[PDB]
């Protein structure tokens, strides 16, 4: 929060909830998708 | 091939009669060099 | 005889025998060692002294005509993967041994009086002697997996090299970029090693070769996924060498000492990504699309470096990008068929090139005596003027060699520029002719740093900077001159470039014979008559225009504006390449914690 | 080959912390505490050498030293010891660690008795866990460091280290909570009640309790090995530490997690483990992902390197389920060049932590302008953890590389996805650690740090420990051919096994 933007990783959105959560939900999406690809692509 | 035996019992040896060694040297946590217990806090 | 082939082994060892015995005891006690500074060099001097006269025995033992010998053993082994690896001995291997060698103790003979100033002495010694090791480890290597090993360790020691004073900022970034630029490299010669072996799994590379034809002759495989794998072989050199992708690594690579710059573009890090092409040749040779895209790409980033370099005020960015330029040339003319051709191109450019590496080191250490630690004002050409009086056989060598690497009468570079762009007019007319302006434009700014840097007149500092030399350094008012230390490399690397000249010559052709692939005419007079046209035109033009000085160049830059400043930085390549990609990079790794 | 030896090395330390806190008046700081110390973790290393170097064979693939001894007539707790191929090796990277984290720790003055007396508890346990042979004494082993590795992280750590060591505590009791379940459900299935481990392979179950019993399994090794679900325990665990315990906890802590994964999940079902297999391949390649990402955004130093050890457990993780004899014969290299780095690393670490107080990226800029020997180890510990082949990393992620390369039931798709992705992968775990020597050595001399701190040079002792621990790794990525004649039979056998059960 106060300790996480102190060198060049200084933004404007970083503690916003409305943009990490489309991102996490994001990354979710993608991770079951490619989990879910690789169980029903394997083995065929 | 190469075995791992007679290349460890012959650097086994010297490695144990080194540590003692070089625990006797020492010279930084001597005067005081440092304002702590040791541990992080 | 074959005692000496079997011992030829111990020869990459004994510098890196003697870079352990230094580091051994250089962190042990860092103290008593480091009063030692002259003995722990000449016995790293007698050791490289030992492996140039067994680079020497084994190289007339390859030309006095013999079979190519090989050894190889088992290194982790499997149940059914067996991985075999050695040394080969091949006749274009003890010719780069030999090159390598002798760029090595040229650039160690320079800094035994290069360094003379510098408290750091015994670790720049251990350093170079490590990068000769690795170098003399990378020549000879038969097997892919130990080229990436020394590939590797190239890069680790070339990390090492950029920072050496570790007291500036812009080598801090420099070494950190130039490191993710050779992992790009390393990525795409990964992928490479992975889909061939996933094809092959024979690691000869002839073996390779007609394993790769046996399974295109019987259908198995599509040939685009045998193209795709060989642009990823192609990745490797794209990225550690200089090509169109990736070059900007090598500006930033500049900074530093001369000795290090000197052994990173002669022979080791500009040689590594040709050989390794050298090295795929039977497997480059079954499908020409890739060819023809080595081909374009190296005529567009020899293209992209004569157009960059005539605008820069520095003397060694200068003489890198024209090293990218040629690099463009050997690529193109590989990627064409002037394989052996191509090969000779690079042995006469890393020869005048240390040379001429090792004059403008002269030159900035003569600017380092007069003009004091600032280095923005020591590397400028708004200060050079007059040199010529006060550093006569180092203005004639530098002379040497800025014509040479012209030739407009028959030299060292003339009859491997010639055969360069017969290759390519026999390939394609319009790379024929952007490289026969390219070859132009590259003398243009030869000859403008040439008339820029020794004649003319004397040239001193506006007062708005400092004007004082008793920094860090001895204290002289004249430009002075080297003894006896850097006048020797200067004048042993001349006879070179009138003999190769000579000895390379297209009517017997000594270099097609013993060196050729694994399986008169006067048109070519008239293709070097125009070259020689377009470089008395470069000479001509670019005389009088810094000598007579009647075509003033600020009236040039006042009637184009535009096209002067989008090449006046680098070409706008930096500021587009760096900037959208650490912010993504920075923005995606702060999304993600 | 009659004499007990593994008993007696495991009871050796145990019986030895008794004599701790008996300690003849030293009328100072605890100095004849540690040579005490040293001089047993010593002759325990020598014991464990001679007992290595002459009845451990390399020729019968099943277990050399074999002793057993009824514990009691009840349930089935038998003192069943046995060294097999992939744990000979552990053993003597375990003592190895262990001294030198014993010599490494001089400077301790607040209560140097608990602190060696619960350094020789875990060592014991640290050797009771990969000697066993059994169901339920390996889980009352694996319980026994539930205790003094979470009392040493309380009694000292970084600031706000009590809300780190409850979540250590009660992850691990999360953690075992599962092992007692899906020890007893393949144990109660039908008959031979006894708990030896060799009968417990020849078992046929069914198809969904197998299932159960490898999501039991793997619910567990998921908590215990860090994936990207399941490790968010980590950074508070190692981030918030000092150097002596970090070496254990980075070292051995982590590949005992790894030993069971494999021994456990392979040898006693491999039907349900194919079925998983590209399911732990992808989290593995998730897992080398996310960690450098991770890591390069933080500004702490310590967690910087602490997700390298996910970052490096992520190729042992992808390793495991390769169903190839190199890919499984690398992983046991990976493991142990892991934690030869990173123990390194971390002693480094918090040696350096004593010089500078504050542990910021951006006010270390000129510490490198006074000591050089912390910045030669730091680029050579660096150096030999990023991708350099004179080390043996390189040798193992080329193992693990061609042991995927050449493999079965993933032909088109798979492999050049998964080796895509591994390989932006290794394109983006040494930019952290690159930009880390940049930021903190490389740049101008700061004149608060100086004014604020003051830095001495490293002692000769320093040097020791990092040339002691890293000539092994050199000497492995030099000749690889040492350590796979230890366990290449019990690999052959593994494989084959694992061939035989999977059809196709
Ligand atoms: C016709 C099409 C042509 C396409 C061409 C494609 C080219 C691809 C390769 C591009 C290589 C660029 C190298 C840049 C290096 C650099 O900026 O400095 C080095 C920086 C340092 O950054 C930061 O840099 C800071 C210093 S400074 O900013 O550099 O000054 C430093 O303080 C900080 O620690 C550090 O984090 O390193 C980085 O972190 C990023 C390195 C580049 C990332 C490589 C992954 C990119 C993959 C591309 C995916 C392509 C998608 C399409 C696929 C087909
Ligand atoms: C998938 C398999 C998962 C297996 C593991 C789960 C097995 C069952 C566990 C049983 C649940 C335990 C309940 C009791 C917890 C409690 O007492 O907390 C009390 C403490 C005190 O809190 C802190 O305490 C501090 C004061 S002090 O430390 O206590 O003194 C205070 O400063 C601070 O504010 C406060 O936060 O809380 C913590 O330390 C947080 C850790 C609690 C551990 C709960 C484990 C449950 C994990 C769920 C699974 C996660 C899955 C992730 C993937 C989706
Ligand atoms: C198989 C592959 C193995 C790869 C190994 C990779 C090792 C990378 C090490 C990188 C270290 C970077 C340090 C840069 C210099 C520095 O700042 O510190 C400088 C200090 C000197 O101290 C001090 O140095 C001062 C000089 S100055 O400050 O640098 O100017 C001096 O004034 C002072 O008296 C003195 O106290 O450190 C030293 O130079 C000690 C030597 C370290 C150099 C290692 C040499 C590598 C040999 C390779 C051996 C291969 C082994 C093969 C095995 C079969
Ligand atoms: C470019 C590439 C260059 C790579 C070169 C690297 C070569 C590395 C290969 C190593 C494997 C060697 C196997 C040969 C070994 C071999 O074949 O002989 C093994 C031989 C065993 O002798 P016998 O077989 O006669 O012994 C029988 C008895 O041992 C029975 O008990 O002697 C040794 O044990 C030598 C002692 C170990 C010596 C270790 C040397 C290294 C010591 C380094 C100490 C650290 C230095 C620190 C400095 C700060
Ligand atoms: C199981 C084995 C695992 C591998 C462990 C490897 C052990 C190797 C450790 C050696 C690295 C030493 C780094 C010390 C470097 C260092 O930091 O200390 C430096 C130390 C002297 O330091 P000073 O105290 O003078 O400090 C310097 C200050 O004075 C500054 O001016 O030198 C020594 O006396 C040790 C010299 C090494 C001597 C090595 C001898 C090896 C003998 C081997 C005999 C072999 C017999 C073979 C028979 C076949
Ligand atoms: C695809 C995008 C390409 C965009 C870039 C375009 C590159 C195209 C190539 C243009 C050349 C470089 C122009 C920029 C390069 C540039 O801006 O610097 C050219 C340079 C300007 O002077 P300096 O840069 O030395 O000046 C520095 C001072 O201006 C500082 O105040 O000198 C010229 O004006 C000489 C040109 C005479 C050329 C005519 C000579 C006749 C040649 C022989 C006749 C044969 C025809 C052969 C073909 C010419
Ligand atoms: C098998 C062991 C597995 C680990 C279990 C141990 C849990 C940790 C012990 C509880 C905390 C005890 C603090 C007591 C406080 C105490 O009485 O001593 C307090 C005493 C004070 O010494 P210091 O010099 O630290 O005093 C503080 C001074 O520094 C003043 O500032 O510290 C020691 O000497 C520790 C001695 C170890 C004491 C623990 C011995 C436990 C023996 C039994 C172990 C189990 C046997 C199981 C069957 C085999
Ligand atoms: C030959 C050549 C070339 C080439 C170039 C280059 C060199 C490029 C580069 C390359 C590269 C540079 C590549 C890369 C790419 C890759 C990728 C694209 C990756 C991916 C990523 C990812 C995937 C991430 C994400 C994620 C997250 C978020 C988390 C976890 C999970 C995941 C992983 C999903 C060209 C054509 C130009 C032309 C000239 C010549
Ligand atoms: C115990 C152990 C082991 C071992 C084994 C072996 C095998 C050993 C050794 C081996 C070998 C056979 C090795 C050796 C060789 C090499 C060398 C000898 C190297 C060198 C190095 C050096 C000496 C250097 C130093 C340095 C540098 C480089 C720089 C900086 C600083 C320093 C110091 C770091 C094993 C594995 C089982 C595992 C477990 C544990």
């Amino acid at each position: 929060a106060t300790d996480f933007n102190r060198g060049i990783m200084k933004f404007d959105g970083a503690d916003s909830p409305a943009m990490i959560a489309i991102s996490a939900v994001l990354i979710l999406g993608f991770i079951a998708g490619l989990i879910w690809w690789a169980l029903h692509t394997a083995y065929a | 091939v190469i075995s791992v035996k007679p290349i460890l019992l012959a650097m086994t040896p010297v490695f144990i009669l080194l540590c003692l060694f070089f625990g006797t040297r020492n010279g930084f946590y001597d005067t005081d060099q440092y304002h702590g217990n040791g541990s992080a806090h | 005889m074959e005692p000496l082939y079997q011992y030829a082994w111990l020869i990459p060892v004994l510098p890196l025998l003697g870079a352990l015995i230094v580091g051994f005891g250089l962190i042990a006690f860092s103290e008593t060692t480091s009063k030692l500074r002259r003995p722990s060099a000449i016995f790293i001097m007698a050791l490289m002294a030992i492996a140039m006269g067994h680079s020497l025995t084994l190289f007339w033992s390859q030309v006095q005509g013999h079979l190519p010998y090989t050894q190889m053993i088992e290194w982790a082994a499997a149940g059914n993967l067996h991985i075999a690896m050695g040394y080969v001995i091949d006749p274009l291997a003890a010719l780069m041994l030999v090159i390598v060698t002798t760029v090595a103790f040229l650039v160690m003979l320079y800094s035994d009086g290069y360094m003379a100033h510098d408290p750091g002495y015994v670790r720049f010694f251990a350093y170079l002697s490590l990068f000769g090791s690795s170098m003399l480890g990378l020549v000879v290597s038969p097997n892919l997996v130990q080229v990436y090993i020394f590939w590797e360790l190239v890069g680790m020691c070339s990390y090492l090299l950029i920072g050496f004073w570790y007291d500036r900022k812009s080598a801090a970034e420099a070494a950190q970029k130039a490191f993710v630029t050779n992992r790009v490299g390393d990525f795409g010669l990964l992928l490479g090693m992975v889909g061939l072996f996933w094809a092959t799994g024979t690691f000869d590379f002839a073996g390779m070769g007609d394993r790769l034809t046996e399974l295109v002759n019987t259908g198995l495989l599509s040939p685009s996924l045998a193209a795709i794998l060989a642009i990823l072989v192609f990745l490797g050199p794209v990225a550690k060498s200089a090509q169109f992708p990736l070059h900007v690594w090598l500006p930033d690579a500049m900074e530093g000492p001369t000795p290090i710059s000197a052994l990173i573009h002669a022979a080791t890090m500009v040689a590594a990504g040709v050989f390794l092409i050298a090295r795929m040749f039977p497997v480059f040779e079954q499908l020409p699309q890739v060819m023809t895209t080595i081909a374009w790409t190296g005529a567009f980033t020899a293209f992209m470096g004569a157009t960059i370099a005539i605008t820069q005020n520095d003397i060694k960015k200068s003489l890198a990008y024209s090293t990218i330029s040629q690099l463009g040339y050997m690529v193109m003319g590989m990627g064409v068929g002037a394989y052996s051709a191509g090969l000779f191109h690079l042995m006469t450019h890393a020869y005048f090139k240390a040379m001429l590496f090792l004059g403008s080191g002269s030159v900035i250490h003569s600017m380092e005596g007069v003009v004091g630690h600032n280095p923005d004002l020591a590397q400028d050409m708004r200060y050079m003027g007059g040199l010529r009086k006060y550093m006569p056989i180092t203005g004639a060598t530098f002379l040497v060699g800025c014509l040479a690497i012209s030739g407009v009468p028959p030299f060292a570079g003339f009859w491997s520029k010639d055969e360069i762009l017969g290759a390519v007019f026999h390939a394609n007319p319009a790379m024929w002719l952007l490289t026969w302006l390219t070859a132009g434009l590259t003398a243009f700014y030869m000859f403008r740093m040439y008339f820029m840097t020794f004649e003319g007149k004397f040239r001193n500092v506006p007062p708005e900077r400092q004007e004082h030399h008793d920094h860090h350094s001895h204290h002289a008012a004249v430009p002075h001159e080297s003894p006896w230390t850097m006048t020797l490399p200067l004048v042993v690397l001349a006879i070179p470039s009138t003999l190769i000249g000579f000895v390379g010559t297209p009517f017997n052709n000594l270099f097609e014979v013993f060196i050729h692939a694994p399986g008169d005419l006067t048109e070519f007079l008239i293709l070097g008559g125009s070259s020689v046209g377009i470089g008395l035109m470069g000479i001509t033009v670019a005389y009088l225009m810094y000598l007579k000085g009647t075509p003033s160049p600020q009236a040039i830059a006042k009637a184009i504006q535009p096209l002067y400043q989008f090449s006046l930085h680098k070409w706008y390549f930096d500021e587009l390449y760096e900037a959208v990609f650490i912010k993504g990079c920075r923005r995606l790794a702060r999304q993600v914690l | 080959s009659t004499f007990p030896w593994l008993t007696t090395i495991i009871l050796f330390p145990i019986v030895a912390a008794l004599a701790i806190p008996f300690i003849p008046d030293p009328t100072g700081k605890g100095r004849p505490i540690r040579w005490y110390a040293l001089a047993v973790g010593l002759i325990d290393f020598a014991l464990i050498v001679y007992a290595f170097t002459n009845f451990y064979d390399l020729n019968t693939p099943g277990m050399q030293l074999w002793e057993s001894y009824d514990w009691i007539p009840e349930i089935g707790l038998r003192w069943s010891v046995g060294a097999d191929g992939l744990s000979m090796p552990l053993i003597l990277l375990t003592g190895f660690i262990t001294t030198l984290a014993i010599l490494a720790a001089w400077p301790v003055t607040l209560k140097p008795r608990l602190f060696y007396f619960l350094m020789l508890a875990m060592y014991g346990g640290q050797i009771a866990v990969f000697a066993v042979q059994d169901m339920l004494v390996f889980f009352l082993a694996w319980e026994l460091e539930l205790i003094p590795v979470y009392l040493l992280l309380a009694i000292w750590g970084g600031h706000k280290r009590q809300y780190a060591a409850t979540k250590f505590i009660l992850y691990t009791a999360g953690s075992s909570l599962f092992i007692l379940v899906a020890g007893l459900a393949m144990a109660f299935y039908g008959d031979t009640v006894s708990f030896d481990m060799q009968t417990l392979a020849a078992k046929d179950y069914a198809l969904g309790f197998q299932l159960l019993v490898y999501a039991g399994f793997l619910v567990a090794y998921g908590v215990k090995l860090p994936i990207v679900p399941l490790h968010t325990w980590l950074p508070d665990a190692h981030g918030e530490a000092t150097a002596p315990v970090h070496m254990l906890l980075a070292g051995i802590l982590l590949k005992m997690g790894g030993y069971a994964l494999i021994r456990m999940n392979v040898d006693m079902l491999p039907a349900a483990h194919a079925k998983f297999a590209p399911v732990l391949v992808i989290l593995g390649v998730v897992n080398i992902i996310y960690a450098a990402l991770t890591s390069y955004a933080q500004r702490n130093l310590k967690r910087k390197i602490a997700y390298s050890s996910i970052s490096h457990i992520g190729f042992v993780l992808i390793g495991i389920a390769s169903f190839t004899n190199l890919g499984m014969s690398g992983a046991v290299l990976q493991m142990v060049s892991h934690g030869l780095i990173g123990a390194s690393l971390f002693f480094l670490v918090g040696a350096t932590y004593d010089r500078t107080h504050t542990l910021i990226l951006e006010e270390m800029g000129g510490v490198g302008q006074k000591m050089k020997k912390i910045f030669a180890m730091f680029t050579a510990c660096s150096l030999a953890s990023l991708a350099l082949p004179g080390m043996s990393g390189f040798v193992a992620e080329l193992m693990v590389f061609i042991g995927f390369a050449t493999s079965d039931a993933y032909s088109l798709p798979f492999r050049v996805i998964v080796v895509f992705l591994a390989a932006v992968g290794v394109i983006l775990t040494p930019i952290y650690l690159l930009s880390m020597l940049r930021e903190i050595f490389y740049g101008p001399e700061n004149k608060e740090l100086v004014e604020h701190e003051a830095l001495v040079d490293a002692e000769p002792r320093e040097v020791f420990i990092i040339a002691c621990l890293l000539v092994p790794i050199i000497g492995i990525g030099l000749y690889p051919k040492l350590l796979t004649q230890i366990y290449d039979a019990t690999t052959g056998q593994v494989i084959a096994r694992a061939r035989e059960v999977l059809p196709t």
